[PDB]
């Protein structure tokens, strides 16, 4: 049921900026947490942070709070409250910010769990 | 040997189950007249002996007190007027920095064929925009219902009671944190006198902490768990809108009356909230205290502001005298605790546009106040979130967390009195 | 002493059995949004009263507390002596012990007084 | 039906005193007396006395009673029916008739005649 | 830290394949599996030690406690081949690569 | 034999007689539409059951399944003789025969229990 | 049939201005007014 669409790929040089977004759909969007996990060519995942789509309540990883910004865009149609679109926005981009970041989904209702049910696709973000 | 087996009706063994609870008030939105009248006399019966398994963390009675709060929301919005003729082309100036504003609209009145050109006063977070053009905020979105302007928001508490044949189970652990089995127990038909505060990262008028400062969390290791500390000694906090508010009626429709903020008597001020720079001061001591327990005797304990969200959550959000405040907090967490008169000002904003939880579709305005609003609270809690050299960072959001620090210590039981066992005895022919 | 409601519930077996009538009295009394969930409160404390007198009333124990059977005690229920039960045991241990091999028990003592009546009207068939 | 453990052998000189623990687990360490009884070279087994751990009361043998400190902790409770206890021992004029093997015992029943009775013991601790 | 052994592991289609997941701490019992081909998302397969996912392959089976977590799988077949992330709330293990 | 919830309907009321717990379980559990509609039924059902329970309390059978009485046998209801009502007919066929009298019989069962309790409480004035 | 039982030799205290079998129907009657105008037509378009 639960399925996340991701953006397309991004080529910025150093010192810019990206944003990756992370379409939802078939859920309840506000009760699930969406994490953001990252994986460098050939190391293992390592997370950037999460965000409660209920208020929008963020908290991030090691440094990635000076850098990283955490929104969502939540649905307004009185039928279709479910989906939502959470936003990653980095700045500052260094060349090992180079990775596959994946747009994660909790499967706990209301709680969290960590125990990631529903993945993006994926995008890759190079910079050079 | 001779054993036959025995009916025993009435013996003390419960198992969990949960109930729909009802209330119980004493003598406003939350219609707490019609709760049962509390009884003068509260039955404790102390349970000798007993050790109870808790866990506040699957207790039901959170999962019931907040959707029983909504629905009594929307219980106390059904006969009060709509104001969906307000959606219109509004035509606003600044007052004579540039926050609240004055806006002008052509506007339906008794009669369905005459119009008239009325003005009103509305917070810049109410507004949007397109002498320059605006609009109410929700109009894009949902239609909007103007509270009764008779209902009070004043919390009532509240006695949540279980029904004949179940029963409560209280913890007498005057350390007890949020689960474990607590050594002393007791049983009650209602809980105590809860309030049914809904604040924003300070825990308001709450119940407090015997013995030390607690601090609960289903695994603080866990950084996406709200910590839910509550303090032993309550850190008083007074906020004030000073402003002296008008309230204007006007005749929307037969019958229909909007109740619009006419103009300002006297100075234009600003919304705040004050408190104690010192017993701000030693209440976070003692936070800091009970945080290196788990997290280090020697690690660094930071506090910060929010990192971003909603106003609901970035910002102290409860109510006052019937006004919704939104207070800055960034003037209390920002203190960094190494291993080893006075008053704090917080800027906040007033909102009438408020959607009260997550509600998708919904949208209330509350009416203004006459006079000069200032309410004297406790914050007796907190609700923070680390990050993960620990730094810690206020917010919520999630209702519960509220209903869950005034419901660990309660626990529903199902009583079931018929027990089986065996002795020397058997019927006659 | 007088205990109170469940005063006993840490107590052994066989000191709670004699304050059985103090949970009896609040089993049945106690110790518009909740205008029809205290409706649905009222309807529902009575079925569960009245399923336990139900299963009283099938055994032969309808008005008693203390009722003895016909059913011969099991040892595959539980092997446990009389004197490491009631003196020893409290009846929230005992609910567990015998968690499974409740529901045999209440079948035992239905027929064991459909057969009883069913006798007795063979004993006044003279 | 859970253990008692003791302490080890502390092999001291006459005129000093000697405390002897007794951890317990497995059971309610609040429901059941804790005997503590000895077996010397010289005479036999010989009864110290017990001490209710709810209670907070004390009974000892008058050959005894001059010389043995008996007291106890309270339980940290493990679960609904199981906690872990601590009950300690003492002597006072110590001497080389006291030599032998000390146990401490959990009571027998909750009720009865046969409440105190040594019934789950321990592992014995070697003295002078 | 999450450190998971073996790091390779040589395999052969139809035996009992096993991987060991360990921790710096004590963590209970929230120990999550999870499989990552090249090219594709990962896929949870356990969650909470020894809770199967839905519509997982039933020859997949979890156990551990404490420090210590298993990820058994019994009739490996030709779609296990990839490699298996255990994660610990936020950290994610290098993983344990199949061929 | 376990025929199960009305499962000797056609057989003779001398067997049907044996199996009366089995129907008496099912009396009172079970072998915002319909949430008002529900809780219709689950008031129904408890004052159905009450009233059966009623006139077995004044007629001293409370707590009984089979129950002698001291009301004797009126020819005029049915002139039937023992072994052509018991071996013969079905509960059902029994409660069409004798649909008139049921009221009858309700009342004399009544007054012959009140009277009893009445030479009861003289039976025990000394 | 309605069944009048006569109290013999009965004799009890009334007081038809503390009835409250008049305040039960004084607001069962209005009850059923705002009852019987939910479903009915509103006439704000008239207020012309
Ligand atoms: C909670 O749980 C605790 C622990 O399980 C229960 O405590 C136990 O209770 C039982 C019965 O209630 C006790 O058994 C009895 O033991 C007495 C021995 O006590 C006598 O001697 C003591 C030492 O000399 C002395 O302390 C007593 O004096 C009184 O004063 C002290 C002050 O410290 C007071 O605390 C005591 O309670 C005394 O009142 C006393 O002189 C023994 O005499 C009893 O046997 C008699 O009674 C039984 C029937 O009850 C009968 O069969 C016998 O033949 C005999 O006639 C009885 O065995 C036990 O010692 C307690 N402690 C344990 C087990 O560690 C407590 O009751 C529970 N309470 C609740 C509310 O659930
Ligand atoms: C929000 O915005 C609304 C506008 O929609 C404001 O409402 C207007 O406020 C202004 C003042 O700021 C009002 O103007 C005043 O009107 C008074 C009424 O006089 C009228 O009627 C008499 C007949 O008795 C006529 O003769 C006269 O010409 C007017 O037509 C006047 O008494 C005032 O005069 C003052 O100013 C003049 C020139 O500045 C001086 O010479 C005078 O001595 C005197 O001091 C003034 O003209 C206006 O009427 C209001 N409009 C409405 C519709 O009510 C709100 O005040 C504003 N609120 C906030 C908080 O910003
Ligand atoms: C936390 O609890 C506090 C107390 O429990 C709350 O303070 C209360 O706030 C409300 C509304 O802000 C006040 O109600 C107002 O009362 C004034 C008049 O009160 C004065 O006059 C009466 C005479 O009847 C007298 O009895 C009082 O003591 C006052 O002297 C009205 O003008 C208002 O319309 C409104 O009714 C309470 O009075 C006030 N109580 C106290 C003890 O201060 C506080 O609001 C709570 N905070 C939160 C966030 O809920
Ligand atoms: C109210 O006052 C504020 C403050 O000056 C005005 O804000 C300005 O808005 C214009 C757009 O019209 C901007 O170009 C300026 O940069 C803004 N200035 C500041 C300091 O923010 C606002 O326009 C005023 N509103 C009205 C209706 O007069
Ligand atoms: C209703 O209008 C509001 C205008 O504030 C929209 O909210 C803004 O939307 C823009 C772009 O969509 C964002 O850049 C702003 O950050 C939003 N602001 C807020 C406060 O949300 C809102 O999306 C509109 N809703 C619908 C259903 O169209
Ligand atoms: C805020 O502070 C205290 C609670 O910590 C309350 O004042 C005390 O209330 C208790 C019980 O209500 C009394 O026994 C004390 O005598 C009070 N102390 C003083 C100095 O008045 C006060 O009511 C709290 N306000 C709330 C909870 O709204
Ligand atoms: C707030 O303003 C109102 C007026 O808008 C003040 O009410 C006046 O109070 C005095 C008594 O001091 C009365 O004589 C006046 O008739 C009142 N005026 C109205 C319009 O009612 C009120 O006193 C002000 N309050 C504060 C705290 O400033
Ligand atoms: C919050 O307000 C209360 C009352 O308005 C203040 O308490 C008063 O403090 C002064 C100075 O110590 C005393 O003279 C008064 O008697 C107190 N009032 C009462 C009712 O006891 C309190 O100091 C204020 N606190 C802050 C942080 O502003
Ligand atoms: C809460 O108050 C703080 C200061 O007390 C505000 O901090 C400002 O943040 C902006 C960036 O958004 C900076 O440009 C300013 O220099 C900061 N001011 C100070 C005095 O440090 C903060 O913006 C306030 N919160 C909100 C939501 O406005
Ligand atoms: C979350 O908290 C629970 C309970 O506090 C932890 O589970 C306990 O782990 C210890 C260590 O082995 C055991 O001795 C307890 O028996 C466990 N209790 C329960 C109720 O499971 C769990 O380890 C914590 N998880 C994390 C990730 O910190
Ligand atoms: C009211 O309608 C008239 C009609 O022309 C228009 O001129 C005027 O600007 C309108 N006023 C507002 C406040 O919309
Ligand atoms: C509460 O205390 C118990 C035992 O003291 C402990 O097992 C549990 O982990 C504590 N709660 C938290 C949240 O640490
Ligand atoms: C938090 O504080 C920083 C710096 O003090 C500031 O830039 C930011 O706007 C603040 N945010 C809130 C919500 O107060
Ligand atoms: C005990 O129960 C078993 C089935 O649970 C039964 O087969 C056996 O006959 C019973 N024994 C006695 C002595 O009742
Ligand atoms: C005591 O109970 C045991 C069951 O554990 C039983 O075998 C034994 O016969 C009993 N003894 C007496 C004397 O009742
Ligand atoms: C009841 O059945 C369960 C089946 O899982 C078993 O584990 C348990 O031991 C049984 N109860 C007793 C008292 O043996
Ligand atoms: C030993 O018993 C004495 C009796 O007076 C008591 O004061 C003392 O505290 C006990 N020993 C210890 C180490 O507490
Ligand atoms: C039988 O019933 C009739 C009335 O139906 C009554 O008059 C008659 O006395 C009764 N006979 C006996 C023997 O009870
Ligand atoms: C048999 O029943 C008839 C009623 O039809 C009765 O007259 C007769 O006396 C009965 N005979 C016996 C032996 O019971
Ligand atoms: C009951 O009364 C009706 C009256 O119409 C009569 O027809 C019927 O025969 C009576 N029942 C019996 C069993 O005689």
């Amino acid at each position: 049921r639960a399925h996340l669409v991701q953006s397309g790929t991004a080529m910025k040089k150093p010192g810019a900026s990206v944003r990756v977004s992370c379409q939802t759909s078939g859920y309840t969007f506000t009760a699930h947490i969406l994490f953001w996990f990252r994986q460098a060519p050939g190391r293992g995942l390592e997370w950037v942070g999460w965000i409660k789509p209920q208020y929008g309540a963020v908290n991030f990883g090691g440094g990635f709070r000076d850098r990283v910004t955490l929104t969502r865009q939540l649905s307004q149609d009185p039928d279709d409250p479910d989906w939502g679109i959470a936003y990653m926005d980095i700045r500052g981009l260094k060349p090992d910010d180079t990775a596959v970041y994946y747009c994660a989904r909790d499967r706990s209702y209301g709680d969290s769990s960590w125990a990631l049910d529903a993945w993006g696709q994926g995008t890759t973000v190079v910079v050079s | 040997e001779n054993l036959w087996v025995t009916v025993y009706y009435g013996v003390p063994v419960w198992k969990d189950a949960e109930t729909t609870l009802f209330c119980a008030s004493d003598a406003n939105v939350w219609a707490t007249h019609a709760c049962v009248p509390t009884d003068p006399n509260p039955q404790e019966i102390h349970l000798e002996n007993v050790t109870e398994e808790f866990n506040m963390w699957k207790n039901n009675m959170v999962e019931q007190m907040h959707t029983d709060i909504i629905s009594l929301w929307d219980q106390s919005l059904k006969p009060c007027v709509k104001l969906t003729p307000l959606c219109v082309t509004l035509q606003c100036t600044n007052v004579t920095r540039g926050e609240l504003k004055n806006c002008s609209f052509n506007m339906t009145t008794e009669l369905r064929d005459k119009k008239q050109k009325v003005y009103s006063l509305f917070y810049r977070l109410d507004v949007v925009q397109i002498n320059k053009e605006y609009r109410l905020i929700n109009c894009n979105t949902s239609a909007i219902t103007q509270a009764c302007p008779k209902v009070s928001f004043e919390p009532i508490p509240i006695h949540y009671c279980a029904p004949a044949g179940f029963a409560i189970l209280k913890c007498k652990d005057k350390k007890f944190n949020g689960t474990g089995p607590c050594p002393s127990v007791s049983t009650v038909q209602c809980t105590h006198g809860i309030k049914p505060v809904v604040s924003t990262q300070l825990l308001l008028n709450g119940s407090l902490a015997e013995e030390e400062v607690m601090i609960r969390s289903e695994n603080i290791t866990n950084n996406a768990k709200n910590i839910l500390v509550q303090f032993n000694t309550p850190v008083q906090i007074n906020c004030t809108r000073p402003n002296n508010n008008t309230r204007k009626s006007i005749r929307i429709g037969p019958g229909q009356a909007f109740y619009a903020t006419g103009d300002i008597i006297g100075d234009i001020r600003q919304a705040h909230c004050n408190v104690s720079k010192a017993t701000w001061n030693e209440t976070l001591g003692k936070v800091v205290k009970q945080l290196r327990k788990h997290f280090g005797n020697n690690t660094i304990i930071r506090f910060a502001n929010s990192s971003g969200g909603d106003l609901e959550v970035t910002t102290h959000s409860f109510n006052c005298g019937g006004e919704f405040f939104y207070c800055n907090t960034s003037g209390l967490f920002n203190s960094t605790w190494i291993s080893n008169n006075d008053s704090i000002t917080l800027p906040c904003r007033i909102k009438q546009i408020i959607n009260m939880w997550q509600r998708i579709g919904q949208a209330m305005y509350a009416p203004p106040i006459q006079g000069v609003i200032r309410c004297v609270s406790n914050i007796t809690g907190l609700i923070l979130t680390r990050d993960g050299t620990e730094t810690f960072r206020p917010g919520g959001g999630d209702m519960r967390d509220n209903w869950r620090s005034e419901l660990y210590k309660y626990k529903v039981v199902k009583i079931e009195p018929l027990g089986v066992a065996p002795t020397r005895c058997k019927r006659r022919v | 002493v007088f205990l109170g409601f469940l005063g006993a519930a840490g107590s052994t077996m066989g000191a709670a059995s004699m304050t059985l009538t103090v949970q009896a009295r609040n089993l049945l009394s106690g110790i518009t949004v909740w205008g029809i969930k205290q409706l649905q409160a009222r309807v529902l404390a009575v079925e569960r009263y009245l399923r336990d007198q139900q299963l009283l009333g099938i055994w032969g124990c309808s008005g008693k507390l203390i009722c003895c059977t016909n059913v011969p005690w099991n040892s595959s229920w539980s092997n446990r002596n009389l004197s490491e039960i009631w003196d020893n045991m409290t009846w929230l241990q005992w609910d567990k012990e015998i968690s499974n091999y409740t529901q045999i028990i209440y079948g035992l003592l239905e027929e064991s007084q459909n057969q009883q009546e069913k006798n007795e009207q063979d004993l006044l068939a003279l | 039906q859970g253990q008692l453990v003791q302490s080890g052998a502390t092999t001291t000189k006459p005129g000093s005193s000697v405390k002897i623990s007794c951890k317990t687990s497995g059971y309610r360490f609040n429901f059941y007396h804790i005997n503590w009884i000895r077996q010397t070279a010289g005479r036999g087994p010989e009864w110290m006395g017990w001490i209710s751990p709810y209670s907070g009361d004390k009974n000892l043998a008058p050959a005894f009673q001059d010389r043995v400190n008996m007291t106890t902790d309270t339980e940290v409770p493990v679960t609904s029916f199981t906690s872990t206890g601590a009950a300690y021992m003492e002597i006072r004029n110590l001497t080389s008739d006291d030599t032998g093997t000390y146990f401490c015992a959990k009571g027998l029943l909750r009720d009865g005649s046969s409440t105190w009775l040594p019934y789950l013991w321990g592992q014995g601790t070697l003295l002078t | 830290h999450v450190t998971q052994s073996p790091s390779s592991l040589s395999v052969s289609i139809g035996d009992r394949v096993t991987i060991n997941c360990q921790t710096s701490q004590g963590v209970g019992s929230d120990l999550h599996w999870y499989q990552h081909k090249p090219g594709r998302a990962p896929k949870l397969l356990i969650h909470h030690t020894s809770s199967v996912e839905d519509g997982v392959p039933s020859r997949f089976s979890g156990s551990g406690f404490h420090t210590s977590f298993n990820l058994t799988i019994s009739d490996l077949q030709a779609d296990d081949i990839a490699t298996y992330y255990c994660q610990v709330l936020q950290f994610f293990g290098r993983g344990s690569r199949l061929h």
